[PDB]
């Protein structure tokens, strides 16, 4: 996250880190046995690790539990990204409590100007990298779909939105696909690709879970 | 660019997703 502030320990507590042997992408818990992250994020033996603030250091609420099975979307299209969301079931369930929680599904899609909150473990510098080791936070607006068009000519789906800054300066970055997007409460977001981190007219573009509600709810409760 | 935001190392800028390139210190970007 690029201009971001320190969200706290666990006080993002539907958060995850996916690690292979090092933290490379989030995803967010969306009941004790699912979370839902980004396609590009998907490999063999993903360990997911939950209750995490310093991902370097054990401070005790952490549960880490191994990915039994990525279910990408039918439609990812790896070339384009459109429709970059995959769900992971956990092998075994979370034990959820007040540092590990899920996040509600949206009922709706959220309108241009709603505030959000995007979170993650990536790059905090836009030029250079800086790695943190505690979870980072930003406030950022959905922009409307002119704008984001404009910014992306030709690259931006019914399936995309963009948030952040057309003036540049904040924004999610490297190691924070799959991480969420919230919004009111509700899951509206998945951090998912831009050109660069941070760059003037160049914002960040998420995946539109509200687009993929009854997809995500059918296979949670069918696998 | 459409570059993903993974965090992925790399040594040269083929070993990166879609136009990411690799940077300096050893990560796609
Ligand atoms: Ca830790």
């Amino acid at each position: 996250i690029v201009g971001g502030y320190t969200c706290g320990a666990n006080t993002v507590p539907y958060q995850v880190s996916l690690n292979s042997g090092y933290h490379f992408c989030g995803g967010s818990l969306i009941n004790s046995q699912w979370v839902v992250s980004a396609a590009h994020c998907y490999k063999s033996g993903i360990q997911v690790r939950l209750g995490e603030d310093n991902i370097n250091v054990v401070e005790g609420n952490e549960q880490f539990i191994s990915a039994s099975k990525s279910i990408v979307h039918p439609s990812y299209n790896s070339n384009t990204l459109n429709n970059d969301i995959m769900l992971i079931k956990l092998k075994s369930a979370a034990s959820l409590n007040s540092r590990v929680a899920s996040i509600s599904l949206p009922t709706s899609c959220a309108s241009a100007g709603t505030q959000c909150l995007i979170s993650g473990w990536g790059n905090t510098k836009s030029s250079g990298t800086s790695y943190p080791d505690v979870l980072k936070c930003l406030k950022a607006p959905i922009l409307s779909d002119s704008s984001c068009k404009s910014a992306y000519p030709g690259q931006i789906t019914s399936n995309m939105f963009c948030a952040g800054y057309l003036e540049g300066g904040k924004d999610s970055c490297q190691g924070d696909s799959g991480g969420p997007v919230v919004c009111s409460g509700k899951l509206q977001g998945i951090v998912s690709w831009g050109s660069g981190c941070a760059q003037k007219n160049k914002p960040g573009v998420y995946t539109k879970v509200c687009n993929y509600v009854s997809w995500i709810k059918q296979t949670i409760a069918s696998n | 660019r459409v570059c993903p935001k993974i965090l992925m190392e790399c040594k040269k800028d083929s070993d990166c997703l879609a136009e990411c390139i690799c940077l300096e210190h050893g990560y796609c970007g």
